[PDB]
């Protein structure tokens, strides 16, 4: 899962590269400039969206998945009551 | 002069931040976790750069590159 | 010496890893959406935990994409009839035990995400489920490197 | 607007800025990891590595003044997260 | 005037289940609570999971671009900390994200440390690390020298044979593997068996842990009929599958890549007692003797 | 240490019914406190 | 296959939307691990096309 | 020698060991975690008793894997066309008998659960009956441990 997560985050990574900040790169300063700043805009506005965002989640849960699992179930018995002391801290 | 002298210092570097680290630690409830942390850390960030330079080590195959680029390295290095 | 007319069963492979993996990453997805679409009328601070089976789906597109890559790079203009269809078998193995994994995340998504809003207490029920449904994914892409790179 | 806005405009201000200095310094040492995305044409061959350094250079202007609307945005922003 | 004594009770049930928390450790113990809650004088995970968790996804989110992005998310929270405790608590998304601003900036911070030792900034490497790889005048040697006319026409492969080679390499991944078409292949081969190594590391330490968790309930069976046969059984897989990558890592090299071993093949081979007499070579003396023995 | 599950113990309490409420009022002000329940009769009716 | 997520999720997630209007950043996300399947087929095909 | 083209009934074992097996292990993991969702809603305490069908429906999958992989370990390009076909019958006989054992597990886990939540004495009849829905799995394994290697 580790392999799998990362290969997806680098190529979609790859991707938006490819097809976003790649066009705005021209051969005259104006329209070059103009350009760039739009093209790095909706880059931004979309690498949020599917990777700070999205793929965040995915390998926060995963991470989070191998260590409850492949890690935890080792030795973590995870079998009792909560402490719920009776008090006027809770009003 | 060998690579055994940069792996030596790297693993010197962060054998100290598990050890000497964990030495300079106050008292009070959260040392345990300080401990752990500081240990933890030196183990898991040690490990991925480890198993990164014993994949770089002798390659069994090298980089492949297009027409284009295969060129241009002959005057941009 | 190698025949053309065999590059083919490798590239649909690499597209069957991709295809049939995004088949069973949607099944999973819709499914699951719609259990939690219907879900959040009633148990509106629910979702954030019942979003887990729609990552759970997310996943085997994934596992689809790492073969699929796997294969894409690995094919070449002459590739051997045999590692053709030693990416034709690993691409389908992944690709369809990923659409398998997609019917089991998705239906118990559905459930568990709506049963785990009647009550509370399912949550790691249905978690513990769709590990067992998720492993499908993972046991098309164990063959299936191993297939890749026989 | 509204401050949403605004410190969306200041995120990206901050970003843009960092990343297109960046760019235009890789750029300006004349990157090979850069050879792609310089928009290079059959002519650039003739000579020498001459001519493929106009276009980086080029390039490497491009990202500063694309660096210099990312500060504008941030001028803007830094007035509208106040104004709203 | 009645005092109103105690006494400390002996037939006792399992008492409830308890551990203290501060603003970086509440999250991590929070994570942990919503899976289980341990037995009494059980192992806490949290401590281990105050890096474990930070380390698994910078593992699966090592990119330097992302990891500036969530640690100035991360660490813009922590700055306005005391402003954002008096806004509104009813956006639970703004609410939860803020919960979580230590562990997100720890994740974020080794997103950082695992995107340069990758070496990706958004598909892109950092110029500052050296070059492993050969410039063309290293293939004027005349072994391999038809790169330097091919390669004025056509696609072609540096072999990594010493002499063309820069040889051994100190810095994270190479930057020549971002432009490299070739590249997934061998990032891959990294990604893999890195994968592989670090869940067998992983699941170690968690028997590891089961030890100390078997020490600390005092029971001899446990210890003697649980943790060492599971322990022995683990290692007679797990360590033979390590020192195969290691050696392949050490013994191995370019001018040797024609019939090299494969390694899932010999652990494939071992687990079956079945090595097929022809075709890859044993990797070592004595390996058939050491597979049955180990399985 | 926090390693592992903070120790603790159950024990048995003799209350006068005067001082009661106030041994009560101090053990909840405390607040490290949790009660183990006596009596199954227990309902919105029959609660003493 | 992605068409066939976001249609179904589209369709339940704006149902869902208008009875209880929490739902709206929930079915975006839902709607990202659709609409990614698209880009993942992208990313094999843009591969495919060209190694 | 032996023929190209005598690798691909090999492959079609691999992929089919697992295919069909996924198959089987998502019907079975679908169908009973429906079960458990909906039961768990009356009663909470039978959730981690219930998920023995799911586990046993799991072990199906892992007669897949086992079969895939020892088939998978054992192509090459030379194949002799009665090992190829050993192994695609091999990769049918666990494929489809899991698949077979799956669609029991599937049914009688979910019938299992909802009768157990009403009455918790079937318990043992439920385990007694699943049994004998999980051994068609071991028994498709059985013949193809020894097809994959006549």
């Amino acid at each position: 899962r580790l392999w799998a997560l990362s290969l997806a985050h680098a190529q979609l990574s790859e991707v938006l590269w490819t097809m976003v900040i790649h066009i705005g790169l021209h051969v005259r300063s104006l329209a070059g400039g103009l350009g760039l700043f739009f093209i790095f805009a909706a880059f931004a506005t979309l690498t949020v969206a599917i990777l700070l965002i999205m793929e965040g989640l995915s390998a926060f849960l995963h991470a989070l998945r191998l260590h409850w699992v492949e890690f935890q179930n080792k030795f973590y018995t995870g079998t009792g009551f909560k402490f719920l002391p009776f008090s006027f801290e809770h009003i | 002069h060998s690579f055994a002298l940069p792996v030596i210092i790297f693993t010197t570097f962060w054998g100290l931040i598990g050890i000497a680290g964990p030495w300079f630690v106050p008292k009070g409830p959260n040392r345990g976790v300080i401990i752990t942390m500081l240990v933890a850390t030196a183990v898991c960030c040690y490990l991925f750069w480890l198993i990164a330079i014993l994949a770089q080590l002798n390659p069994l195959f090298g980089p492949q590159l297009k027409n284009e680029t295969i060129w241009y390295v002959r005057f941009l290095w | 010496n190698n025949p053309e007319y065999s590059s083919f069963f490798g590239v649909m492979g690499a597209s069957s890893a991709m295809v049939f993996s995004a088949m069973g990453a949607a099944y999973g997805t819709a499914k699951s959406g719609t259990g939690i679409a219907a879900m959040s009328v009633m148990r509106p601070e629910l979702i954030m935990k019942s979003i887990i089976p729609v990552v759970m789906a997310g996943i085997i597109a994934i596992y689809g994409l790492v073969v699929a890559v796997l294969i894409a790079n690995s094919l070449t203009d002459g590739i051997t009839l045999y590692r053709s269809f030693l990416q034709l078998g690993a691409g389908l193995s992944v690709g369809l035990s990923g659409l398998a994994a997609g019917f089991a995340i998705g239906i118990v998504g559905d459930a568990g995400v709506r049963g785990t809003a009647q009550q509370p207490r399912l949550f790691v029920g249905m978690i513990l489920i769709l590990i067992f449904a998720e492993v499908l994914g993972l046991y098309g892409l164990i063959v299936a490197l191993i297939l890749s790179t026989k | 607007c509204g401050p949403k806005l605004a410190a969306c405009g200041i995120v990206l201000s901050a970003w843009g800025v960092i990343m297109l200095i960046m760019l235009g310094i890789f750029f300006n040492v004349h990157s090979a990891v850069l050879i792609e995305d310089v928009p290079f044409t059959e002519k650039d061959f003739e000579n020498g590595p001459q001519n493929i350094y106009n276009l980086y250079e080029q390039v490497s202007y491009n990202c500063f003044i694309a660096a210099g609307l990312y500060l504008l945005l941030g001028g803007f922003s830094f007035c509208q997260v106040r104004l709203n | 005037t009645v005092p109103s004594i105690l006494n400390r009770m002996q037939t006792n049930q399992t008492p409830p289940t308890y551990n203290k928390t501060n603003k970086f450790t509440h999250g991590f113990q929070n994570i942990v609570d919503a899976y289980g809650i341990g037995t009494y004088r059980e192992i806490n995970p949290a401590p281990y999971t105050v890096i474990t968790f930070p380390f698994l996804f910078a593992v699966m989110f090592g990119d330097f671009g992302h990891g500036i992005l969530m640690t100035l998310f991360a660490v813009w929270m922590v700055l306005r900390e005391s402003r954002i405790l008096s806004q509104k608590n009813e956006n639970e998304m703004f609410s939860m994200v803020f919960s979580g601003r230590y562990i997100i900036l720890l994740m974020g911070l080794f997103s950082i440390y695992t995107g340069l030792i990758y070496n990706d900034c958004f598909s892109k490497s950092l110029n500052i690390f050296g070059s492993s790889w050969s410039v063309r005048p290293m293939f004027t040697i005349g072994n391999w020298t038809e790169e330097t006319l091919l390669g004025s026409s056509v696609l072609q492969l540096n072999p990594a044979i010493p002499g063309v080679f820069g040889g051994p390499y100190p810095f994270g991944i190479d930057p020549i593997w971002n432009i490299a078409t070739n590249k997934l292949t061998f990032l891959n081969s990294f990604k893999m068996k890195m994968s592989v190594i670090l869940g067998i590391i992983h699941m170690l330490f968690g028997v590891s842990l089961s030890l100390f968790n078997h020490i600390y309930f005092k029971k001899p069976l446990n210890i003697y009929f649980g943790f060492i046969p599971e322990i022995i059984f683990m290692s007679s897989l797990f360590g033979y599958l390590v020192i195969l990558i290691f050696y392949k890592w050490t013994a191995y090299d370019a001018h040797s890549s024609r019939n090299a071993p494969s390694l899932l093949i010999h652990f494939i081979n071992m687990f079956l007692f079945s090595y097929p007499e022809s075709g890859n070579a044993m990797l070592y003396s004595g390996q058939k003797g050491i597979q049955c023995f180990l399985i | 240490e926090l390693f592992r599950s903070e120790e603790m113990t159950l024990a048995q309490l003799f209350l006068q019914s005067e001082a009661a409420y106030c041994c009560v009022s101090e053990l909840e002000e405390l607040g490290k406190v949790q009660f183990r329940d006596l009596n199954p009769d227990v309902n919105v009716f029959q609660r003493k």
